[PDB]
């Protein structure tokens, strides 16, 4: 029905501003809804930031005291968030979300966009293949992996065989240390299938415009 | 501002059994036109929050009728008549009656299942990484239940507690298990100086650790 999609820069320097866009499809922004911005911090903490409604009337949380502007462009069917004077405490996942003005119904949220407030430098990841030890390849299943190391900011995307290999996958939350992230992913397949059916981890890091497609080669002759 | 207090913080429920969650508001949520702007939402792992209940007691659009919202005034309840594994995640309440609008702190629903030992796999540093001066040893502890687990690393048979970083997945609704990754990072020179690397998983499923090892420079 109505669909919302956030866009905007994912890395902001302290004391500058965050600027996000919500593009609404399937519904006119000049009808029926309140168009909200909501952000999520660690520990399941959600904060309502404000809305602009279908008539262009706005409201925002006093917690954001004068730092926030919510606007719209009806010719583009978009509404916007500007949050100035950011600090690291503004690092969060930002969502747009429409709720009906009349009753709070039909809540529809975007996918969310992570905004990191940091002075640290954008860094492309190194993508390393994790090939099983010989001793662990003689059973019915075999587990392979990929290590995505040394990148900043989040996120990356990781798939296996371009998304065609999706079952048996565990992609773990990244760990941050010294302003760099590391993430790993495992994939488990039937052992007799490998290495006859190749397995490749596809990593993308939009912030550095980098993609890596790493084929997992067996240890031992290749 | 209105405080929204949810309880319990977490619940663990077997598939097919009921669940009930409470949300209590610091101020009445009834409005001057007889509406109560109290919503319930579910946030599944890696997703945005999604609608469940609105107007205190009404099923929101497209939501399965297994969910029921009840209450009035300051005290509200969400019931799930029979839990399904895809129900796992964090339930929130939200109020829209008093500015500024506020959310409860969330209640995490876990699916209770039979215990399952982890599948443990260890991985040496890639040749690619070794050309760079660092060396990461990775161990995966996959598809276990319940969620608590311990990992111990050893180098040449001696415990190594320095340079280990762990990461845990959310519960999987496909099988209601958990997974964990543990990464031991060393310099390349320190890695190339030792021979055997071991990761040991200790899980309630057995008093015996699951041990996986390799020797550097052996396949």
């Amino acid at each position: 029905r109505v669909q919302l999609q956030q866009s905007g820069p994912g890395l902001v320097k302290p004391s500058q501003s965050l600027s996000l866009t919500c593009t609404v499809t399937g519904y006119s922004i000049t009808s029926d809804f309140a168009w909200n911005w909501i952000r999520q911090f660690p520990g399941n903490k959600l904060e309502w930031m404000g809305y602009i409604n279908y008539s262009g009337f706005t409201s925002h949380n006093p917690s954001l005291k004068s730092r926030i502007s919510i606007t719209r462009d009806t010719s583009k069917n978009q509404f916007f968030l500007q949050l100035n004077s950011v600090t690291t405490e503004d690092t969060a996942t930002y969502y747009c979300a429409g709720l009906l003005w009349y009753d709070g119904g039909a809540g529809s949220w975007g996918q969310g966009t992570l905004v990191t407030v940091s002075a640290a430098k954008t860094t492309a990841p190194s993508v390393y293949p994790l090939a099983p030890v010989c001793g662990d390849t003689t059973g019915s299943s075999v587990t392979l992996g990929c290590l995505v190391k040394g990148y900043f900011p989040e996120p990356v995307t990781l798939t296996w065989n371009s998304g065609s290999l999706s079952s048996g996958v565990h992609t773990f939350p990244a760990v941050l240390q010294s302003d760099l992230y590391t993430l790993s992913s495992s994939v488990t397949v039937t052992s007799s299938t490998w290495p006859s059916q190749s397995i490749t981890c596809n990593v993308a890091h939009p912030a550095s415009s980098t993609k890596v497609d790493k084929k997992i080669e067996p240890r031992g002759p290749t | 501002d209105v405080v929204m207090t949810q309880s319990p913080k977490t619940i663990s429920v077997t598939i097919g059994q009921p669940a009930s969650i409470s949300c209590k508001s610091s101020q009445r949520l009834l409005n001057s036109n007889g509406k109560t702007f109290l919503n319930w939402l579910l946030q599944r792992p890696g997703q945005s929050p999604k609608r469940l209940i609105y107007l205190g007691t009404k099923l929101d659009s497209g939501v399965p009728d297994r969910f029921t919202g009840s209450g009035s005034g300051t005290d509200f309840t969400l019931k799930i008549s029979r839990v399904e594994a895809e129900d796992l995640g964090v339930y929130y309440c939200w109020q829209g009656t008093h500015f500024p609008y506020t959310f409860g702190g969330g209640t995490k629903l876990e699916i209770k299942r039979a215990d399952a030992a982890p599948t443990v796999s260890i991985f040496p540093p890639s040749s690619e990484q070794l050309t760079s001066g660092g060396a990461s040893v990775v161990c995966f502890l996959n598809n276990f239940y319940p969620k608590d687990i311990n990992v111990k690393w050893k180098i040449d048979g001696s415990e190594r507690q320095n340079g280990v970083l762990n990461s845990w997945t959310d519960q999987d609704s496909k099988d209601s298990t958990y997974s964990m990754s543990s990464t031991l990072t060393l310099t390349k020179d320190e890695y190339e100086r030792h021979n055997s690397y071991t990761c040991e998983a200790t899980h309630k499923t057995s008093t015996s650790p699951i041990v996986k090892s390799f020797n550097r420079n052996e396949c």
